[PDB]
């Protein structure tokens, strides 16, 4: 018994990380390649967040006027093809993340394109910047790399197979799906839970989430899927969790029906889980809930789960459904 | 159910011959639209009945253009042998009725050895056809031929086993998509 | 094989179709592309169905190019050409909605004439129906040369078109090997 699963969501919604944990958990030089992509994570995310201050409105300041200089340090490396990584970049990198200001445009975020490793990267630049560096599984997950094309990722979990297939979620990518959508055992369409409050990079104007949603239906409504069903990974809910807690950005003043809305009588939160996130969290799925429910008649149906791709230890958890449900397919 | 059936089936080690006429256009401006016709159907009447001795299936003419791989529909080991010895026979079959015409044409025979995928596609008024990038190259390699010769690949050579008597072909000379590709091509005697 | 006089012949290519085609092992070294120019070929397949379109002949694909006429089922009086033009505009409504399903920015490249035609079949072993003459291969190269999303006439095509209610626009002088420098016209919407 074999099962061919495609994996399909947005740019950045999780796909590359849950192949990721496959290996992880049904898989097995090697390591000291992606090193090297992981300081590039780390350049490409200071550089970023310095250089979106001064862009902002209002623009924002440093609480330590001293640190203009490494601002100047940073943007005049910004384009360096094969950045060398000397250790004078780790020492200004890591000043500038110490400034109040360099962080307080760190929280506006959402309103410039920043991946999701900065924070994590940033908090960490110390252990990374010495040359017996080894990354943790933590890291390598953590570790954004772009996936342009396809990508196939067999493994077997209790003498069953399982074939996983990786796609690019950004727009030009989209083109290539169809090649795998023939002779499909079932849908992993990953849905960036957390970006409800920041637009896509291919426009810069279109909310990542909504475009999660216009994705879904185009695929949950798809005339070469109406038997294929699909496991719908809502994911990135401590990230959720986070912004719902720091009350920042209210979801209301993005998603306007959030206001009418009350938490579903079926619900069953996690163990002494937060009201407010309970609410947010059901209501990113029942808006997806909807388009499945609209259509579909019975030949597919939607398989909800709440997930964490960086945690491998809600992967596995959550992986298990998913091998139960493939039961009958 | 979801998507229609394709009738198509993936096939290696075949060979794909086209064949073009050099200055069909010449005669299509000395004989009216009837003869140009006749004597059109009269010489592919003669190439079908070549390529079927040749053990080539012809595939599709297209205005003046013919194309027959060798390797189907089931597997030959002298597949490329075909198609070589079935080009050699075009020269000829062309210039009996080349000379009789009046004004002098030619075939241009360009060929390659590989993987096609066949069949058919749609569903009405059903050809049986060839695809693949190995096809793509077929055709490009009949573009970057030359007259009363048969252009072949390092491929359809690796085939041939050194029975024809080979010389370079410098196919990025005369086609862009063979240049570009690099490509080793060579002409036959 | 029989002449006739007035055939209004067209093509539509799809050229963005060849960079789309890839050979991998992800997509069956090639296949799956070919499963899905089938569902859109399949589509325009199914047009000819319609009423409105029953005097439509469908001659046969070529590559991913839908090559078809009308006045084929003969003995206002350009009906068929109004007709061809309708035709052309719905083939852009199958590949549009082929799009949306495929996450792709599919467009059609339209060729359309008119004139005398020969039709017939051809090839001895598996005689097929084609048609040729001159305003076919005008009609050829008013794709080739074409525009995407664009209609591409010539001179008396579009003098017909006018005198049925299309608005046109002149794109300047095309040479069609053979035949010279010609004046054509895209439609417009
Ligand atoms: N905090 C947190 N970060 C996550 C979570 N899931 C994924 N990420 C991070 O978000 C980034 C984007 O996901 P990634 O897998 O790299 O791209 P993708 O979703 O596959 O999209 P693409 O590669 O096709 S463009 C990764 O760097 C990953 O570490 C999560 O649940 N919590
Ligand atoms: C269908 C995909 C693809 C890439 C594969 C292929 O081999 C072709 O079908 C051939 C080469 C091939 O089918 C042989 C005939 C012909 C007419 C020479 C084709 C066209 O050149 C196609 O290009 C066009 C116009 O679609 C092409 C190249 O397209
Ligand atoms: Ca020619
Ligand atoms: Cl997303
Ligand atoms: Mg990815």
């Amino acid at each position: 018994a074999t099962h061919r699963l495609l994996l399909l969501g947005a740019g950045e919604s999780g796909k590359s990380t849950i192949v990721k944990q496959m290996r992880i958990l049904h898989v097995n030089g090697e390591k000291a390649t992606k090193v090297q992509d992981i300081k590039n994570n780390l350049k490409e995310a200071i550089e970023t967040i310095v250089a979106a201050m001064s862009n902002l409105v209002p623009p924002v300041e440093l609480a330590n006027p001293e640190n203009q200089f490494r601002v100047d340090y940073i943007l005049s490396v910004m384009n360096v093809p094969d950045f060398d990584f000397p250790p004078e970049f780790y020492e200004h990198a890591k000043a500038l993340w110490e400034d109040e200001g360099v962080r307080a445009c760190y929280e506006r975020s959402n309103e410039y394109q920043l991946i999701d490793c900065a924070q994590y990267f940033l908090d960490k630049i110390d252990v990374i910047k010495q040359d017996d560096y080894v990354p943790s599984d933590q890291d390598l997950l953590r570790c954004r790399v772009l996936t342009s094309g396809i990508f196939e990722t067999k493994f077997q979990v209790d003498k069953v197979n399982f074939h996983m297939f990786d796609v690019g979620g950004q727009r030009d990518e989209r083109r290539k799906w169809i090649q795998c959508f023939n002779d499909v055992t079932a849908i992993i369409f990953v849905v960036a839970s957390s970006s409800y409050n920041m637009v896509i990079r291919e426009d810069n104007q279109t909310n990542r989430l909504q475009e999660a949603l216009n994705l879904f239906k185009s695929i949950w409504n798809n005339r070469w899927l109406r038997t294929i069903s699909v496991i719908l990974f809502l994911n990135k809910q401590d990230l959720l969790a986070e912004k719902v807690l720091a009350g920042k950005s209210k979801i209301e003043d993005y998603f306007p029906e959030f206001a009418r809305y009350t938490t579903p009588e079926d619900a069953t939160p996690e163990p002494g889980e937060d009201p407010r996130v309970t609410r947010a969290k059901y209501f990113i799925r029942d808006e997806f809930l909807r388009i499945s429910t609209a259509s579909g008649d019975g030949r597919h149906y939607c398989y909800p789960h709440f997930t964490c791709a960086v945690d491998t230890e809600n992967i596995r958890r959550v992986f298990n459904d998913c091998r139960d449900i493939i039961q009958r397919m | 159910m979801m998507f229609h059936k394709i009738y198509i089936q993936k096939h290696d080690n075949v060979s794909i011959l086209f064949a073009d006429i050099e200055g069909f256009t010449s005669l299509a401006s000395q004989c009216t639209a009837q003869e140009l016709v006749m004597t059109l159907n009269e010489l592919f009447a003669r190439f079908d009945k070549l390529a079927a001795e040749n053990h080539c299936l012809r595939i599709k003419i297209l205005g003046d253009c013919y194309y027959c791989v060798s390797g189907l529909p089931e597997a030959r080991a002298d597949h490329a042998h075909c198609c070589v010895e079935m080009g050699m026979d075009m020269i000829e079959a062309i210039s009996l009725v080349r000379e009789m015409t009046g004004v002098n044409v030619n075939m241009r025979v360009g060929i390659h050895s590989g993987r096609v995928h066949c069949g058919v596609l749609g569903l009405r008024k059903w050809q049986f056809d060839v695809w693949s990038n190995d096809v793509t190259l077929a055709n490009h390699m009949e573009a970057g031929g030359k007259a009363g010769r048969i252009h072949i690949t390092k491929a359809t050579l690796s085939y041939l086993n050194g029975d024809y008597e080979v010389e370079p072909g410098c196919g990025g000379e005369r086609n862009a998509y063979l240049k570009e590709h690099s490509i080793e091509t060579f002409l036959i005697l | 094989h029989q002449s006739y006089d007035c055939v209004c012949v067209m093509f539509a290519s799809i050229p963005d179709f060849k960079e789309f085609y890839t050979e991998s092992d992800v997509n069956k070294e090639g296949l799956e592309c070919l499963r899905l120019l089938n569902e859109i070929i399949a589509d325009f397949d199914d047009l000819l169905s319609k009423p409105k379109f029953s005097g439509v002949e469908k001659i046969k694909t070529i590559g991913s190019t839908y090559m078809a006429a009308t006045g084929l089922s003969a003995i206002r009086q350009y009906m068929h050409i109004g007709t061809m033009v309708e035709f052309a505009y719905a083939l852009v409504g199958k590949l549009d909605a082929i799009n949306k399903h495929s996450f792709n920015d599919f467009k059609l490249r339209v060729g359309i004439n008119h004139g005398p035609v020969i039709a017939g079949v051809i090839g001895a072993q598996k005689p097929q129906y084609d048609i040729w003459g001159n305003t076919v291969n005008v009609a050829s190269r008013m794709d080739s040369t074409g525009v995407l999303d664009k209609i591409q006439v010539t001179e008396e095509t579009s003098l017909i078109l006018q005198t049925l209610g299309y608005t046109c626009t002149c794109r300047g002088i095309i040479n069609v090997k053979g035949k010279g420098d010609l004046k054509t016209y895209f439609v417009n919407t």
